[PDB]
This record gives structure tokens, C-alpha cells and sequence, in this order.
């Protein structure tokens, strides 16, 4: 005598939305606060005044 | 499945009234499952073969 | 509109009606952020029940 | 969120192996629901009125 939404099973499809998916990414703090010294080797030596 | 009925021309008798009926559906699923094999062979055997 | 003793048949009583309707949904995007898992994006100032 | 680690150099030690890690996702849903009202009025009242 009547058709309910449970009786129409999967003739009604469920949809998708990525509108919550896109999280923004945060860089390193020290790579923007301080100088980025370019290196071409494992070890660099820096002399400093000590006495 | 719904069921229909024969209906008289009347504005007063119960036989003048068209029956209501429902239709209903259920769900079945295709679920994909993986079948696979690995066939190892010497690279020399593969390089040697003309077929 | 209505049924039994409460019934209004709009056409024969020379009435009309407006049906106003809308369908709405709501979601709160509780998720991870760069600071950690399960972070709620909403806070509240509740009223003063003490001072 | 995934986790990185600091890594040595060796072919033999437990350190020098890069750590494995993981990213995961969860589901949030919008479910639509209906809000509605019916407002009946006599059609003579609509014709009699100045607005």
C-alpha cells in the first residue's frame, strides 16, 4: 500500500564530496627563521674567535 | 511485486476504488577479489628464447 | 488536510494553502590538522552562571 | 599523520634502516532531513485583501 525509503534500497545512491579533504601543510620553522646554508659535502668547518 | 485489480464505474460503491499497492527492492553486491601468480625465470633463459 | 472530524478538503471549501519545505544537512569537519589527530574546529563562550 | 626519523649510514646496523610509517583517513556525512509547514487560507480572503 506504500513504498518506504528502506524498500527502495540502492536505487537511491550515496554521493561523495572532497570539500573537507584538503588539509594545508606547514613548513619547518627553522628553515624560514634562519639562513639556509647550501652544502655540497657532509662536513663544513666554520672557524670562530675563542679567546 | 505489486498487484492490480478490476474497477467498476462507481462514485459510491467500494468496487469503484482503485487499489493501492507497493513495489520493493533488495540489494546484492559485486566485491572484487584478487587472484594472482608469480613465475620466476633466469634472465638468460628469457634472452635466449626465440619463441 | 487532516482526517476524520478534523478534515479540510481545500477545493470544496474554496480554500488554498502554501506548503513551504526545504531539505538540509549539517557536517562538522573534525579531523587531523598539522598539530595532531581528532581536532574540533569550533569553540564556545558559555554564559555566566556563577558571578 | 606519518612520523619520520633520523637515519645513520650502515649496511649492517639496526640504525641506517629508514623507518616505515602510515597516513589514514576517516568519513564524515551530510544526511538530508526535511523541515516544512502548511499554511491554509480561504481564496476569497486572498481576493479581498489589499496586499
Amino acid at each position: 500500500a506504500d513504498i518506504s525509503r528502506a524498500e527502495v534500497a540502492t536505487l537511491i545512491q550515496e554521493a561523495y564530496s572532497d570539500t573537507l579533504l584538503a588539509a594545508a601543510k606547514q613548513g619547518s620553522t627553522v628553515l624560514s627563521a634562519f639562513q639556509n646554508v647550501n652544502m655540497g659535502t657532509k662536513t663544513t668547518h666554520l672557524p670562530v674567535l675563542a679567546t | 511485486l505489486p498487484e492490480a485489480g478490476w474497477v467498476g464505474e462507481s462514485a459510491t460503491e467500494p468496487e469503484g476504488v482503485i487499489p493501492t499497492s507497493k513495489v520493493t527492492w533488495a540489494n546484492r553486491t559485486l566485491v572484487a577479489e584478487e587472484v594472482a601468480v608469480i613465475i620466476p625465470v633466469p634472465e638468460a633463459v628469457i634472452d635466449d628464447a626465440t619463441v | 488536510l487532516g482526517t476524520g472530524e478534523n478534515q479540510i478538503n481545500l477545493a470544496e471549501r474554496d480554500m488554498v494553502a502554501l506548503r513551504l519545505k526545504a531539505r538540509f544537512a549539517y557536517v562538522l569537519g573534525v579531523s587531523a590538522t598539522s598539530v595532531g589527530a581528532n581536532q574540533t574546529p569550533v569553540g564556545v563562550v558559555t554564559p555566566d552562571v556563577t558571578a
